[PDB]
């Protein structure tokens, strides 16, 4: 059987690579041609397009911020599952303030209207949910790992779900 | 009475969407196809072509007249 | 300087306490005690990082 | 949850979030979530009357790179490394997630293991300069926008039903 | 012997430091996902099992086992016994039950088993729970009234990740608060749990009537009402400054050899710092007595207990009392036992023979460090609870003798059951633990069996008077309505 | 070879709240005993199948809550 000889070149290997240091956790000395490019190109690329375009962007982004008078972090979509999961932990004063700040800057954003300037002043890009995503991320990761490492069989919709997955009944337009 | 207590969620709280990740590969796939056919007739085939007819100035073998 | 709010403090690069820039120090050992791995590349980078098999 | 996906992969180009921090990586670490300074009652910075007056921003326009559309955001979905990069909090960088689990940095000489282990509760690191900068809403409608209060039909106002 | 604590010498166990890089050599050998695999097919797939195919089996090598005593330099006390099995048995035991609890603490003891196995400084709670899995261990924590035990049972090869694990519960928990949030459901589940053994719940109304609001009568569940105020990880975390401390723990095990033992339990230590021993508050328990009639609305049955205080596990008394229970023994109609099992008993003989309107009647003998109780637990029907109690009040009174015939079927019945419970490794584990505990001394099964033999009918008498001396407990539970009061019981009683 | 135990360990403790290895009676038959060999009534063999779990049975009691409701709300279409 030839599967069964696949089977042994993955077991081994991969059974060759354990304990391998991860390409970003290796010291790394640029090669030769790239520190050529690095000297040459990467100088003026800065000086004339990216430094200026995303300069132009950032400060964009600050002042869009600053009129709806929310942080960045509160920009964050919930819809993503590693913000929710961030968003169930977080502290209730930290929880407050960011409510009231993006129910304000929905108000302002409907009714076509800007932050008055004298509340303008307050640096945007202040990292809060920072801790509170690094742990949402952890408690996924292990899930991922332990939970999660094969594609289960399970019985086919059934209990209002459909079987590949998910776990919220009528998620799907075939579970209606 | 008060705020809720925190709690995280039991998981795997993902999952589910392999019908997503067909459409990406099947279309990934069609599309990189896709780059080689017109890159191939369109760059590198004419090109490809010339450099065949202008070698045929050294005819050493170029195709033969008849052999129909 | 930067002893105020209003004279900079708090403010990053402005404030003698906060640098203008937070990278990541270089570390000459893994964390878990293993001499941290060292390779010089003669070669440009491979095209999409793509890694070649052991 | 419905049919949902997240990208925590191990990519081949972009490192994780322990190795590189996108965020402006200075926190202040306190013993207790009580300690950190209140935001309600902190001074905020001065208000200015010049939109060229106002403060600067401790973001870095040029976090990311390569080919693709512009984008400033502090996190991504990557997975991290089983043995992930020690955090240098005595400079106040973050540690949070695999970063205080796999890691050591939480140790303390002569304290009680569980002593120290609770300081690094996601709870006690607040960004820094936090109490103010972060705007604390009290209402949605700032002054001199307009509301009801000012809309408000005078009160011998004609009837606007039959129209 | 290098040390001597609480009158028992151990062996010093220095801390040694070493490279991860060499012990990670030593860890046991296991895997959690197999990517591929090296295909063989069942060679013993046409073998019947009558027909033996293993050859060359190295001979055996057969220890008598004996009990080691080792500490820690930080204190730590660790006792093991190797019967050459081939499943381990690892507990922690902490001095630290609900009887240390403050009034505004009530409840916390309880609530440190809810958070047993979560989440600790160097390992998440699924990656804790799901490693006690995929190696097929089994245990949990039990939190008691003088201490709490994280059990674990393990076959011995996995004995090094086994210990790791339940250290870390008491030396680096992290009581994340939303992790100790997930935890307020084991109350409610912890309160059935109780109610539905008949026996054990009357035994918490004994206690908390016998020592009323003090250390044993304190509450062993807590409330899921005004106590989750404090179900939080900062509360916890105070609870296990003032009372957990190596001082103050003693991990055994059985089935496993005390050098490796001593060894990877020192390594677990060796990088960190233990909580601190300080000096709390031990009061001796006050014994009141009195009475309560709980009513089980369900139930048509009466439960009655009638208890008085015994001087508890570190007095001379233990052995002669316990013999007493054996002595008048006791059973139940539900269970019908063979030869040997009871059937002689002077409860049995003259109680169960002599009245068929009585369900069960037994004797009760708990035993703590300084105290204890002893007493007489009869169910029947709820319109024979006066009847129920007479025939109670009757034994009671008939303690003031006993022929030689009894003791010397109580005292071999005593020495039988324990050494039969003895065998019992969980057993083993736990009276050890909570001998340690109680005393800081270990008797041995041999050591109990020659006491009981040294028991006397002089001896039984004087032990029997002093408890009938006492204020009696008096609990009803089920169908109350016909019960006798309080003060009958006492009259009764006020003659002994 | 036989199997002498239920397929779910206990993970409970042995001895019950204050009785020790000496005061326990004798767990081979004692009916307070939890490891007590049960009893043959009608045969030999039912213990295959026997709940040990002491309490009893609450049918449709909730164990798959991720947390996503609270106690006595009742989900609707999941959700
Ligand atoms: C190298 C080649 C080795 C050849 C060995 C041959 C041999 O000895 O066979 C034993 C060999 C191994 O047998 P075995 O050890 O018992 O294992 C059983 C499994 O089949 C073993 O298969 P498996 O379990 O390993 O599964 C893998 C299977 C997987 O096979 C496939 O997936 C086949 C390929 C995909 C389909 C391709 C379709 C292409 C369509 C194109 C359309 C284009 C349109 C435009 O691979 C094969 O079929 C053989 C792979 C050989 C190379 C290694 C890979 O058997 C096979 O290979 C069986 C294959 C089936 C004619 C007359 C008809 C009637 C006429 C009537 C009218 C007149
Ligand atoms: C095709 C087998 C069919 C067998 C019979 C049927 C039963 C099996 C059915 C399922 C088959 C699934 C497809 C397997 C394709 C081969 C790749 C593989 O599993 O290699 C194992 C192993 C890679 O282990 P791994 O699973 O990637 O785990 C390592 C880590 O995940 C991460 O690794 P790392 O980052 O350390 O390594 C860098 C990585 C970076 O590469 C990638 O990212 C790989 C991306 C996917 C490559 C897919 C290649 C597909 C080739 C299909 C060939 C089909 C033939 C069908 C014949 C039918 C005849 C009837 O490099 C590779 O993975 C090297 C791949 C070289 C493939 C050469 C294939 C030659 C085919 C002729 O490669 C080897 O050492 C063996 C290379 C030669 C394989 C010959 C077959
Ligand atoms: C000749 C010239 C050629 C020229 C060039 C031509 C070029 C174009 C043609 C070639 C195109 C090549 C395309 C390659 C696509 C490669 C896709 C790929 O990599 O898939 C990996 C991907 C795994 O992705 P992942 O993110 O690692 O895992 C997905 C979940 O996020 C995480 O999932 P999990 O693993 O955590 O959860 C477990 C669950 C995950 O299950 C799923 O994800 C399955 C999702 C099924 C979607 C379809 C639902 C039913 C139909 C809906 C209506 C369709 C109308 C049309 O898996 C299972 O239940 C395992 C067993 C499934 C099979 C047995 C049951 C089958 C029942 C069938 C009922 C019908 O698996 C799939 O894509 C699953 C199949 C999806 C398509 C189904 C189509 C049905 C029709
Ligand atoms: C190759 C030839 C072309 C294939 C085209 C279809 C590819 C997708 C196949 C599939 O099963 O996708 C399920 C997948 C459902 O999403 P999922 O949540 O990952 O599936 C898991 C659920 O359990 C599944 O539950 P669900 O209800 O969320 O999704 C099923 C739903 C999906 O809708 C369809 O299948 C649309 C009609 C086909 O089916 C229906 O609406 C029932 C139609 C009867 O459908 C899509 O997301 C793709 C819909 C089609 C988009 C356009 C694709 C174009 C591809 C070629 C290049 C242009
Ligand atoms: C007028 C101008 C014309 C220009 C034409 C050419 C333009 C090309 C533009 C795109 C390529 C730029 C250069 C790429 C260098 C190499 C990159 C590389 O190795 O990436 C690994 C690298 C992985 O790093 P990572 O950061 O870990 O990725 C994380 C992701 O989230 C990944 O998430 P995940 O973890 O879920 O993984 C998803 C999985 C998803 O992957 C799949 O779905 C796998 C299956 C599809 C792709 C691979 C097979 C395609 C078919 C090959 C031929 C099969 C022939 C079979 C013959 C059989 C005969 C029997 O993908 C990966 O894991 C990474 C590979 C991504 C797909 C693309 C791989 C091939 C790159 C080359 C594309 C074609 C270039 C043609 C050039 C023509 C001449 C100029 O990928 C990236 O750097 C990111 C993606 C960048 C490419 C996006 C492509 C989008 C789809 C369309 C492609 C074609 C667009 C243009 C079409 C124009 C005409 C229609
Ligand atoms: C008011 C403003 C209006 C502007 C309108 C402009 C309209 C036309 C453009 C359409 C796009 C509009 C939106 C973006 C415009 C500006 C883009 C920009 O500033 O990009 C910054 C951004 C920063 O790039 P980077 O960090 O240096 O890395 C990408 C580099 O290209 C290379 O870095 P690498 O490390 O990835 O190296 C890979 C490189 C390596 O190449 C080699 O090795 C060559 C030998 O590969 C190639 O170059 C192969 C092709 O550039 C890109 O995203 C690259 C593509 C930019 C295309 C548009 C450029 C327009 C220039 C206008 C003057």
């Amino acid at each position: 059987s030839f599967h069964r000889a696949f089977a042994r070149v993955v077991c081994n290997y991969n059974k060759s690579i354990e304990g391998s240091v991860p390409w970003y956790q290796v010291k790394r000395e640029k090669s030769p041609f790239q520190q050529v490019w690095d000297e040459v190109f990467t100088p003026i690329w800065f000086k004339l397009v990216k430094g200026p375009y995303e300069r132009w962007e950032y400060n964009a982004l600050v002042a869009r911020y600053r009129g709806m008078g929310i942080m960045a972090d509160d920009a964050m979509n919930d819809k993503d599952m590693i913000v929710e999961r961030a968003l169930d932990i977080i502290p209730e004063d930290i929880r407050i303030q960011r409510y009231r700040r993006m129910m304000r800057g929905a108000v302002l954003a409907g009714r076509k209207l800007h932050l008055p300037l004298e509340l303008q002043n307050y640096d945007p890009m202040v990292p809060y949910m920072a801790p509170y995503i690094e742990e949402a991320k952890f408690q996924m990761q292990e899930e991922q790992e332990l939970l999660a490492y094969h594609p289960w069989d399970r019985r086919l919709y059934t209990a209002g779900v459909s079987g590949f997955g998910e776990t919220s009944m009528h998620s799907t337009f075939l579970t209606m | 009475i008060g705020p809720p207590l925190r709690t995280a969620q039991i998981g795997p709280t993902v999952g589910g969407n392999g019908g997503r990740t067909f459409v990406l590969y099947l279309t990934t796939t069609i599309n990189v196809l896709i780059a080689f056919q017109v890159s191939w007739a369109c760059y590198l085939q004419p090109r490809w072509r010339s450099f065949r007819s202008d070698m045929l100035e050294k005819f050493p073998s170029l195709q033969p007249d008849m052999d129909e | 300087k930067a002893s105020t709010l209003a004279t900079g403090k708090g403010i990053p690069g402005i404030d003698p306490k906060l640098p203008t820039h937070t990278p990541p120090a270089s570390y000459d050992v893994l964390s878990s005690g293993k001499a941290r791995p060292v390779q010089v590349a003669k070669w440009p980078p491979m095209p999409g990082g793509v890694p070649l098999p052991k | 949850h419905r049919p949902t996906t997240v990208k925590m992969i191990d990519s081949w180009r972009t490192e994780p979030s322990s190795e590189k921090p996108m965020w402006y990586n200075r926190f202040d670490q306190v013993d207790h979530i009580s300690q950190h300074p209140d935001p309600e009652k902190t001074e905020k910075y001065p208000p200015v009357d010049d939109t060229r007056k106002l403060m600067k921003t401790r973001g870095d326009p040029h976090i990311m790179r390569g080919w693709g559309e512009y984008v400033y955001c502090h996190y991504e979905h990557l997975r991290e490394p089983v043995f992930p990069r020690k955090p240098d909090v005595a400079k106040g960088e973050l540690a949070a997630g695999a970063n205080v689990t796999r890691t050591d940095v939480w140790k303390r000489e002569g304290e009680p293991a569980i002593q120290s282990i609770a300081r690094f509760n996601p709870d006690n690191f607040r960004p820094v300069g936090y109490a103010e900068n972060i705007p604390c809403p009290d209402t949605c409608v700032p002054e001199g926008h307009l509301d009801f209060r000012h809309t408000r039909l005078p009160t011998w106002h004609a009837d606007r039903r039959p129209f | 012997g290098k040390s001597t604590i609480q009158g028992t010498s151990y062996n010093v166990v220095k801390f040694q430091q070493e490279d991860v890089s060499e012990v990670v050599k030593e860890v046991p050998h296991f895997q959690f996902y197999y990517i591929g695999g090296e295909h063989k097919d069942n060679k013993y797939r046409d073998v019947p099992l009558d027909i033996p195919v293993l050859t060359e089996a190295p001979p055996p090598q057969l220890k008598k086992p004996e009990m080691k005593f080792s500490v820690l330099e930080n204190g730590m006390r660790i006792v093991s016994v190797d019967k050459q099995g081939l499943t381990s048995n690892l507990g922690l035991f902490v001095h630290a039950g609900s009887r240390f609890e403050t009034p505004a603490e009530e409840g916390l003891s309880h609530m440190v088993e809810c958070v047993a196995f979560r989440s600790t400084a160097h390992l998440s709670h699924l990656r804790t729970i799901k490693t006690i899995e995929v190696l097929g261990m089994n245990g949990g924590c039990q939190a008691g009234r003088e201490h709490i035990m994280y059990n674990l049972e393990l076959l011995r090869e996995y004995m090094p990740v086994a210990s790791t694990l339940v250290v870390g519960n008491v030396l680096f928990p992290r009581l994340l608060p939303w992790e100790v949030n997930a935890c307020h459901k084991e109350i409610k589940k912890a309160h059935e749990r109780l109610k539905a053994d008949t026996d054990q719940y009357v035994s918490e109304l004994l206690h908390q009537t016998a020592y009323h609001n003090n250390t044993l009568g304190n509450a062993l569940l807590a409330n899921e009402g005004r106590a989750l105020e404090h179900f939080t990880g900062d509360n916890i975390r105070e609870f296990m400054m003032k009372h957990f401390s190596a001082e103050r723990s003693v991990f055994v095990g059985i089935n496993v050899d005390h050098d490796e033992l001593c060894k990877w339990l020192m390594r677990s230590f060796a990088e960190y710092v233990a909580i601190p021993n300080l000096p709390r508050d031990e009061a001796k328990p006050v014994y009141t007595g009195g009475y309560k009639l709980e009513e089980n609305a369900d139930m048509p049955v009466c439960n009655i207990a009638i208890g008085f205080e015994t001087e508890g596990w570190n007095s001379a008394d233990l052995v002669p009392v316990t013999v007493l229970q054996t002595l008048l023994g006791g059973g139940g109609s539900f269970s019908t036992g063979g030869p040997g099992k009871g059937m002689h008993s002077r409860l049995y003989l003259n109680v169960l023979n002599q009245n068929p309107n009585v369900e069960s009647c037994m004797a009760f003998n708990t035993q703590y460090s300084d105290s204890g109780l002893f007493g007489m637990y009869i169910t029947g029907f709820g319109q024979e609870a006066p009847r129920l109690v007479d025939i109670a009040l009757n034994e009671l009174r008939k303690l003031d003798s006993f022929t030689p015939d009894e003791v010397s079927r109580a005292k071999n019945t005593l020495k039988g059951n324990i050494f039969m419970n003895a065998e019992n490794s969980k057993v083993l584990m736990e009276d050890i633990g909570r001998q340690i505990i109680m005393s800081g001394k270990v008797v041995t099964p041999e050591e109990f069996a020659a006491r009981v033999d040294a028991v006397t009918e002089a001896d039984l008498k004087k032990v029997a008077a002093k408890l009938l001396r006492k204020n009696p407990t008096y609990v009803v539970y089920g169908d109350t309505k016909s019960a006798p009061h309080y003060e009958y019981v006492r009259t009764a009683l006020a003659s002994l | 070879p036989p199997i002498q135990k239920p397929l779910l360990p206990s993970g409970r403790a042995v001895l019950k709240h204050g009785r020790s290895m000496l005061c326990s009676g004798n767990l081979s038959y004692d009916v307070n005993s939890t490891i007590k060999a049960p009893e043959c009534k009608r045969g030999m063999g039912f213990t295959q199948f026997k709940r040990f779990t002491p309490v009893p049975i609450e049918s449709g009691v909730s164990v798959g809550n991720r947390g996503w409701f609270f106690p006595g709300v009742i989900p609707y279409q999941g959700h």
